[PDB]
């Protein structure tokens, strides 16, 4: 009895994983526009916070390469809402 | 290795875990996969003495992706400037950042 | 967050009951009441003198065996690998050695408490 | 380093000092030759307690047969010398 | 609405613990040809209330030779961790849905042992110390075996999640495929919860009262409440592992009815056993597990790693 | 290096300094050895977890295994030390070079 | 605040290490290593590794129990010491606390403390990854890899543990 | 042939628990080798799609790779459904 | 009147204490046998809330059952002093009461009330298990008449 | 090169074995009574334990010595009969029988 | 007789039923009449976090269906 039910459960998991796979292309597209929208907002504000600093190139990279580098949590959520950040960083780990 | 037996016998005992760009379960990439790949491909074969000078860029970029020091300093400067301007009623928070 | 609140609530409740226990009752303290209890007669020597452990060798073995659960608890996840032939061999190899460890200490009078 | 050697003059101070602390001996008339029983008036047990202090002083066991003869401070100094071989 | 849920969990638990004292006394009474409490309130239903008040208006005393700070920490640490074991229990929805709930309960159970070691050590009595070191010995007996038995079961559930034990048993109880492990798990919970024939740390007949001979009034009450909260909690654990109830999302009440009944009967068996057997000797309790259970537990752990593979019955990872 | 790395490396030093400065008990200096293992375990776990070094996730587990093979070994000598002298004082281990 | 949970836990983590490093009676020393073991399990947990965090806590709980049973046998005296009953233990305990306090003061104010290494006080949350993983725990996958990938590690670890049993039987036999 | 049934019957009357241990342990190490469903176990693990199936660039000479998820080409889990 | 409210708190605490008497496991001589028979099924003292406990610190009543000897007298006082208050003493039988058959002996304390304060005296040699149960039920009536909170109020 | 410090150093034993030390550790001493559930009320059993192993039992009795054998001298042969009901107070008529057979 | 024990077990049994019932109804009360969401893995949390954005009321249990697309 235990083996048939377990075997049935492996097939259910595949049907669950495939449904995820059919959706990932849409979620990837949404995630891209969401990050780029937030990187610009951080860039736009920095222009108004470092408008007077003499030795400052706005939006300058820190890497020598021009490749795309995925932004870390500090960059992406630079000055977002305090509770927005907390759920962005510890939202999953603390959700029980 | 002092005795490179693994190369002689062609058996991988621990080289599968030496670098973080090696093959991982379920093809899970590390955060700094791309940078570690380039440094290793830049510095293959030329030897350590040369790679200390000719592949210096690819290693500084990698060292940035690991500890992110040059990045946190930049953020640190902006935060310092911002809290100064917002201290004397000169910085107006943008809407999304707060509201 | 939710876990933290539950932890903070359970221990706060216990502390209040301990506080209430010591501050609600009427007390009457004197030396002979707070003395150590040894069935009506004064104890001979402090309770801090050495206390021999006749199972010291069994206690040390517990440390070494208690590690095997660290290496064995991943097995439910390990069974999901595509290389089941290797994973099956090492899981049994690890458990078999643990049994050989037990059988060695057992035969050598290790599990027998000293006197 | 090696401790200073025991000398017959060193022992003498120890014995008299120990006797000085005793509260039944009058410090005025306690000479190195004075007698415990006749001169100082101590009784038998008073004599036994003094010998016990000497054991604490020099940290060694004195049998009862010997202490029956240590009737004045001098022989105490002699006895200590004989045990530590302090001919001096 | 989360603070309301916590109160809705701990407050009933204390009430259940209080009335388990009545049930044990009235059950052991009839097995012993007595009647148990029947004078204090109708059928004794007020007996637990009288005892609870009596304890907390009594005089607590710190022995002259005690270590104050540890002497008071132990009862606080005991009861607090006893109520902590309950947060991840699916009934059928846990208060805290832990992904590694089985490991969490294992770890908290180990930590709860130090409320015995520090109480017996802080008391500064010889009977209190003898009992403290019978808990060191008793944990060395079952900790390894109990862990491996859980591992063997989880090789058929697929994950450490407690709520997944419900899914695993949607077609049949786990006691059928794994009745040999249930037998060794039930005795382990007897030993782990310090219950007869394994109630050696307290040992009334040999150590007067064991690690808690110096504890009185409220501080004693916290140990008594903690001990019975484990008795209920572990039998709820046993019901979930081996006698898994069916869950209906539209009628979760029905689960809590069947779930509660199974936990009661498993709890009555604890009282039933305590009235039937003598007490092991704390050195024999060790040889029972290392020389009988451990050889068999290791063999069954191997059998449950191979059985799914050789039958293609490996459960899903999620 | 984030501000957490300071405390874990600060913790390792405290254990290291604790170990090198014996008081009297040998058991007191055995805990410092176990304390150093806990620091290294945490520091490795933060480093490995943060960078998603997946295969390295087994390193901290292997670390604990030999962390306890010393504790077991360390307690074994402590039993043999107290048998000879009756206590685990380190001042009794002065037969050699003296 | 909440964003600095990991830093607060790490402060408590160091305080436990200062606890037993002062070397009071091993009874209290073992208590300190249990408190730091618990919060140390929290810090790893907040970085994603829950299995690792629970494992170390579980393993140290068992180990410190064996130490307790040994303390009552080989490492006990008439008057066990506390952090207040010695000037050496007190002097060391207050020393480690102040040295932690001055580090927390300067890092939280200056935001940049350099002692051998450069440390940044902006906040641990600034380095966390942004994207999600798949339908699994990344650390769980790696620990499962011990058997499919770590064949060499299992063999040495299994062999070492087996000899560990043999070795302690020889050492403690005596006579 | 007369001493094999004397050792076994001696231990079975003195160590019944040990006999059940070795007997159970033996089947764990043997049966997987002899089982015919062990191959399916490894195949089901490969069939669980944890990652995303990144597509390929059609160079024009890949007739074994499907053009749609509902094409005849490619591995099928028909054996799984009937299992 | 505020005195009424305390007079109703006194009833609660008095009820909790007489309803949950916990004697110490303390017997000395033949009378202790009749104390077992009060725990036997016929009388089942446990149904009145009376439960034996071994530890002095977890007990509310000392039932002095048997002869008290000069060698045992220091031990009885110690365990009594180690009972947290409120504490009560029942003197069962004639040896514990006034010396009984051994009043004139040399090694016997003439009455356990020379060592501890006694509340209830149970006569008999031994007092029947039913007689002792009358003593305990009389002790509960004595605890029901306490006015601790009505006396504190009027101070 | 002997110095002030190393004057007292002694050569190590020829075979590397040093003499064992004298009495070091004493068995824990425990009162197993008289107020114990298993001590029958009046048994002060002073024990010396090595852990929980027993090294010596020293039953102290007399906590229930009442002087019956002296109180009997002051009682006629009938007044002394009831004393025997109180010797083995679980076998009353078996004690009475022995005394009756004696008289 | 023995059946006089049932009242004690009935009261005890009713005490173990409340924790299970209180959580089940509280969960549905706080989540608009639906079981509380379970997010054991990052994919599950990503979708749950996405419902807060899609709902527009910062509640991940306020489900927006076909009426919300045109
Ligand atoms: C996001 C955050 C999340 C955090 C999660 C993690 C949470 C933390 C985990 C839990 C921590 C447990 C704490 C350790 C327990 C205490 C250890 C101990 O027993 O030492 C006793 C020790 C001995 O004192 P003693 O027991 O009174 O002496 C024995 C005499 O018989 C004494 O006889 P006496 O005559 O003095 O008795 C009379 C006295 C007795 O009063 C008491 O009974 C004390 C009651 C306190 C109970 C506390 C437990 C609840 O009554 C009084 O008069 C009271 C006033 C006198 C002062 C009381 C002294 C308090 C000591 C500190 C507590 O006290 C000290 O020496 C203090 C030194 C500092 C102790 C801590 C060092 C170890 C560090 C480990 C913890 C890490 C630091 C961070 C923790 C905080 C994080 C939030
Ligand atoms: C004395 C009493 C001391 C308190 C007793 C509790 C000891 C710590 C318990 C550790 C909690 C834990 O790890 O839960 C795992 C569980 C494991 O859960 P999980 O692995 O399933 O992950 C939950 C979230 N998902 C699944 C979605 C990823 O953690 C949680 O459920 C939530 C974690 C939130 C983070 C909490 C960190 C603060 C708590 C640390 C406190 C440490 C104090 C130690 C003091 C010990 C002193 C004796
Ligand atoms: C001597 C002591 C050791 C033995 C201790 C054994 C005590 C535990 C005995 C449990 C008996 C089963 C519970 C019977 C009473 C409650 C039954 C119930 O509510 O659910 C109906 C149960 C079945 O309900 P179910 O919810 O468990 O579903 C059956 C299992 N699945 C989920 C797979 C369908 O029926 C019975 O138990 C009647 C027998
Ligand atoms: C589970 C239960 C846990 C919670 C506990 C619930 C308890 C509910 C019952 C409350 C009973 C409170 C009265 C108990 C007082 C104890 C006592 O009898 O002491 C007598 C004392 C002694 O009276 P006294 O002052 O005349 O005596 C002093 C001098 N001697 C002792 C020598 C005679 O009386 C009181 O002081 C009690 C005052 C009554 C008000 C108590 C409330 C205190 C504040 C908290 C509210
Ligand atoms: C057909 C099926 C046949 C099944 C196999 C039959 C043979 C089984 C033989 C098992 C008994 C071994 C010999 C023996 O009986 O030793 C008994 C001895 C008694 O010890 P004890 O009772 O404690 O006191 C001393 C009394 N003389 O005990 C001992 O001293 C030694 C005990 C050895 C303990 C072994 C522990 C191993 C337990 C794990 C089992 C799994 C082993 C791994 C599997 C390997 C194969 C893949
Ligand atoms: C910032 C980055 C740097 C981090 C540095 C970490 C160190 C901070 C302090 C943490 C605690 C250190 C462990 C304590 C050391 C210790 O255990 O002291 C042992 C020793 C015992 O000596 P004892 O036999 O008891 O007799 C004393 C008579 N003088 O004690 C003694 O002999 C005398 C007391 C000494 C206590 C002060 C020493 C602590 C400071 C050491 C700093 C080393 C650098
Ligand atoms: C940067 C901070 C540098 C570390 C400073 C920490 C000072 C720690 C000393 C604390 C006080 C102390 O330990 O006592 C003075 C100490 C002698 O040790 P002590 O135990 O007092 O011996 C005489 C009494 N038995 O004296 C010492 O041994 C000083 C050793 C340093
Ligand atoms: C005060 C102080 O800052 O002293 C630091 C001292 C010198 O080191 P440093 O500051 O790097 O030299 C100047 C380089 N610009 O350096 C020190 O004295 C610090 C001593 C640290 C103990 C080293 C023992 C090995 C432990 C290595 C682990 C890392 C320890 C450093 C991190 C702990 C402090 C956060
Ligand atoms: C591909 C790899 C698979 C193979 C794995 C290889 C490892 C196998 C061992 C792993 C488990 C560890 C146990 C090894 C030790 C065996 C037990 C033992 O040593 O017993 C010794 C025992 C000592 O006890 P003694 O004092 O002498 O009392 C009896 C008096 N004669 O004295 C004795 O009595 C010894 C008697 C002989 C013991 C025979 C044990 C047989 C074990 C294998 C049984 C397998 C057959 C059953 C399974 C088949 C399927 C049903
Ligand atoms: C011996 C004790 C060890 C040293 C403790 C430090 C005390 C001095 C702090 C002054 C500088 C400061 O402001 O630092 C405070 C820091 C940081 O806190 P935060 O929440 O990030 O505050 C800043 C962010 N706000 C404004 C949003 C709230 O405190 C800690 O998290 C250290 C741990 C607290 C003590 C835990 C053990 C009890
Ligand atoms: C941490 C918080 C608590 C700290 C301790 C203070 C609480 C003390 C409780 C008594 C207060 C008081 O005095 O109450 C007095 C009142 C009414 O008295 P009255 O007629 O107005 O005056 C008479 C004042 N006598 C009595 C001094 C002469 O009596 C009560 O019915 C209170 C008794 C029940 C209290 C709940 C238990
Ligand atoms: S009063 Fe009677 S029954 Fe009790 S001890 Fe004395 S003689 Fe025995």
């Amino acid at each position: 009895s235990m083996m048939k039910w377990n075997r049935e459960r492996r097939r259910l998991q595949i049907e669950d994983f495939e449904a995820r796979i059919a959706l990932m292309p849409l979620l990837q597209a949404e995630k891209d526009r969401r990050v780029l929208q937030m990187l610009r907002e951080n860039l736009e504000e920095e222009a108004t916070v470092m408008k007077d600093v003499p030795g400052w190139k706005v939006g300058e990279s820190v890497f020598h390469t021009t490749r795309w580098v995925t932004p870390m949590m500090g960059e992406l959520y630079g000055l977002r809402a305090s509770e927005e950040v907390l759920s962005a960083t510890y939202g999953f780990i603390w959700y029980t | 290795p002092f005795f490179d037996v693994q190369k002689r016998l062609g058996v991988d005992l621990d080289r599968w875990m030496t670098i973080q760009s090696a093959e991982q379960p379920h093809k899970i990439p590390s955060r700094c996969h791309a940078f570690e790949k380039e440094w290793i491909e830049c510095a293959h074969g030329i030897g350590s003495i040369r790679a200390e000078k000719e592949c210096k860029i690819e290693f500084e970029d990698f060292r940035e992706c690991l500890l992110r020091q040059k990045t946190m300093k930049r953020l640190h400067a902006i935060r310092r400037q911002r809290e100064k301007l917002i201290k004397e009623g000169k910085y107006t928070p943008p809407p999304h950042h707060s509201g | 967050m939710n876990l933290m609140l539950a932890l903070l609530t359970n221990f706060t409740l216990a502390t209040l009951l301990v506080i209430i226990a010591f501050w609600l009752p009427q007390l009457n303290v004197y030396s002979e009441k707070t003395s150590p209890y040894e069935c009506g007669f004064d104890p001979m020597g402090s309770a801090r003198l050495p206390f021999s452990m006749k199972f010291f060798l069994v206690a040390i073995t517990f440390l070494l065996f208690d590690l095997e659960i660290a290496l064995l608890l991943p097995l439910p996840w390990a069974s999901q690998t595509a290389n089941l032939n290797t994973m099956l061999t090492m899981a049994l190899f690890l458990i078999i050695l643990l049994a050989v460890s037990l059988a060695y200490e057992w035969t050598q009078k290790g599990l027998e408490w000293t006197e | 380093s090696d401790a200073p050697p025991l000398t017959l003059e060193g022992i003498k101070d120890r014995v008299l000092y120990v006797l000085k602390l005793y509260d039944k001996i009058d410090p005025e008339k306690l000479s190195v030759n004075s007698h415990f029983m006749k001169d100082l008036g101590l009784d038998s047990l008073d004599q036994v307690e003094i010998i016990m202090a000497m054991e604490d002083e020099f940290g060694f066991e004195i049998p009862d047969i010997d202490a029956e003869k240590l009737m004045c401070p001098q022989e105490i100094v002699d006895y200590i010398a004989d045990k530590k071989d302090v001919y001096e | 609405m989360f603070m309301i849920n916590i109160l809705m969990l701990i407050i009933p638990i204390l009430l259940a613990v209080a009335f388990l004292t009545l049930v044990e006394r009235k059950v052991l009474g009839y097995m012993q040809l007595r009647k148990g409490p029947n004078v204090v309130g109708p059928y004794g239903l007020l007996q637990p209330i009288a005892d609870a008040i009596k304890l907390f208006i009594k005089e607590p005393l710190r022995p002259a030779t005690s270590s104050a700070s540890m002497f008071i920490l132990a009862p606080i640490m005991a009861l607090g961790l006893a109520l902590t074991m309950w947060i991840p229990l699916p009934m059928p929805y846990p208060l805290i849905n832990m992904n590694l709930g089985v490991l969490f309960m294992l770890a908290m159970s180990s930590l709860a042992v130090y409320s015995i070691l520090w109480s017996g050590w802080a008391s500064n009595s010889k009977y209190a110390l003898i009992g403290a070191l019978r808990a060191v010995a008793q944990t060395i007996s079952y900790e390894v075996t109990l862990a491996i038995i859980l591992l063997s079961v989880l090789l058929m559930s697929g994950s450490f999640t407690l709520s997944t034990l419900i899914t695993t048993q949607e077609q049949m109880w786990l006691i059928l495929p794994a009745w040999p492990l249930a037998m060794m798990w039930f005795i382990s919970t007897l030993a782990e919860t310090n219950r007869a024939p394994f109630d050696l740390t307290e040992g009334e007949s040999e150590l007067v009262s064991g690690f808690n001979v110096e504890y009185a009034a409220g501080p004693f009450a916290l140990f008594f409440m903690a001990e019975y909260a484990n008795i209920i909690m572990m039998n709820i654990f046993t019901a979930i592992l081996f006698l898994g109830t069916s869950h209906n999302p539209h009628m979760p009440e029905l689960y809590t009815i069947n779930f509660t009944i199974k936990s009661l009967l498993l709890t009555m068996s604890f009282l039933w056993i305590r009235a039937s057997y003598p007490r092991f000797r704390y050195d024999q309790l060790m040889h029972l597990l290392w020389k009988n259970f451990l050889p068999l537990t290791l063999a069954l752990c191997m059998w449950h790693v191979s059985l799914p593979i050789l039958t293609s019955g490996i459960p899903p990872q999620t | 290096m984030s501000m957490v790395y300071m405390n874990i490396m600060m913790a390792f030093t405290v254990s290291l300094v604790g170990l090198l400065m014996y008081r009297s008990h040998l058991m007191s200096s055995l805990l410092c050895l176990e304390g150093m293992m806990l620091s290294l375990f945490v520091m490795a776990a933060l480093t490995i977890l943060n960078s998603h070094f997946t295969l390295a996730s087994m390193m901290p587990i292997i670390l604990l295994v030999f962390a306890a093979c010393e504790a077991a070994l360390g307690l074994s000598l402590l039993v043999m030390v107290s048998n000879t002298y009756g206590t685990d004082y380190v001042q009794n281990l002065n037969l050699l070079q003296c | 605040m909440m964003l600095y949970i990991v830093f607060i836990l790490s402060v408590i983590f160091v305080m436990g290490f200062v606890g037993f490093s002062s070397k009071p009676s091993p009874i209290y020393g073992g208590l300190g290593l249990i408190v730091s073991g618990g919060v140390g399990c929290g810090i790893v947990l907040n970085f994603g590794g829950s299995f690792l965090g629970l494992m170390v806590f579980l393993i140290y709980l068992g180990g410190m129990m064996v130490v307790f049973g040994y303390t009552t046998a080989m490492a006990t005296e008439q008057y066990p010491e506390i952090w207040l009953s010695n000037k050496a233990v007190l002097g060391a305990f207050v020393t480690g606390l102040l040295m932690e306090f001055f580090m927390v003061y300067y890092v939280l104010k200056d935001k940049e403390v350099e002692v051998v290494f450069e440390f940044n006080g902006l906040g641990d949350w600034v380095i966390y990854d942004t994207g999600d993983s798949g339908f699994f725990s990344e650390e769980a996958m790696g620990i499962a890899a011990l058997y499919s990938y770590g064949t060499w590690l299992v063999i040495v670890t299994g062999w070492s543990l087996l000899i560990g049993v043999v070795v302690i039987m020889e050492i403690t036999r005596g006579n | 042939a007369e001493r094999v049934a004397a050792f076994l019957k001696n231990v079975w009357a003195k160590e019944p628990v040990l006999v059940a241990s070795f007997a159970i342990a033996g089947l764990a190490v043997i049966l997987p080798t002899l089982s015919p469903y062990t191959k399916y176990s490894l195949m089901i693990n490969r069939a669980t799609p944890y990652n995303y199936p990144v597509p390929l660039r059609d160079d024009g000479n890949m007739p074994d790779v499907p053009s749609h998820p509902q094409d005849p080409q490619g591995p099928s889990l028909e054996w799984l459904k009937r299992l | 009147r505020g005195e009424y409210v305390v007079a109703k708190l006194d009833d609660l605490i008095n009820w909790a204490r007489r309803s949950s008497l916990w004697p110490m496991t303390f017997g000395l001589a033949c009378c202790a046998v009749e104390m077992m028979h009060m725990a036997a099924p016929r009388y089942d003292m446990d149904r009145f809330g009376v439960v034996f406990r071994a530890s002095p610190r977890q007990s509310d009543v000392m039932i002095v059952a048997g002869t008290l000897t000069n060698k045992m007298a220091p031990a009885l006082r110690k365990v009594y002093d180690q009972m947290p208050e409120p504490r009560y003493v029942v003197s069962m039988g004639s040896c514990a009461n006034g010396g009984g058959y051994y009043h004139y002996s040399y090694s016997v304390v003439r009455g356990c009330d020379r060592i501890v304060p006694v509340d209830i005296y149970v006569p008999g040699c031994p007092p029947t298990a039913e007689a002792l149960l009358y003593g305990i039920l009389q002790l509960q009536k004595k605890i029901k008449r306490e006015k601790r909170l009505r006396i504190w109020y009027r101070r | 090169y002997p110095t002030k410090e190393t004057a007292h150093w002694k050569p190590p034993p020829w075979n590397d074995v040093d003499p064992p030390k004298d009495t070091l550790v004493s068995n824990l001493t425990l009162n197993f009574g008289p107020q114990h559930p298993a001590a029958h009320g009046v048994l002060r059993l002073v024990m010396e334990l090595s852990g929980e192993m027993v090294r010596k039992c020293d039953p102290h009795i007399g906590l229930l010595h009442r002087g019956t054998e002296k109180l009997i001298e002051y009682k006629t042969y009938l007044q002394a009969l009831p004393y025997f009901d109180r010797l083995d107070y679980v076998s009353m008529m078996c004690n009475e029988q022995a005394y009756s057979l004696a008289v | 007789m023995w059946f006089e024990v049932l009242p004690g077990i009935a009261v005890m049994g009713v005490c173990l039923f409340i924790p299970g019932m209180a959580t089940a109804r509280i969960h549905r009360f706080s989540n608009g009449g639906k079981e509380k969401r379970v997010a054991h893995y990052p994919y599950q949390w990503y979708l749950m976090e996405r419902d807060r954005r899609v709902s527009g009321v910062n509640r991940s249990y306020v489900s927006k269906g076909l009426e919300n697309i045109d």
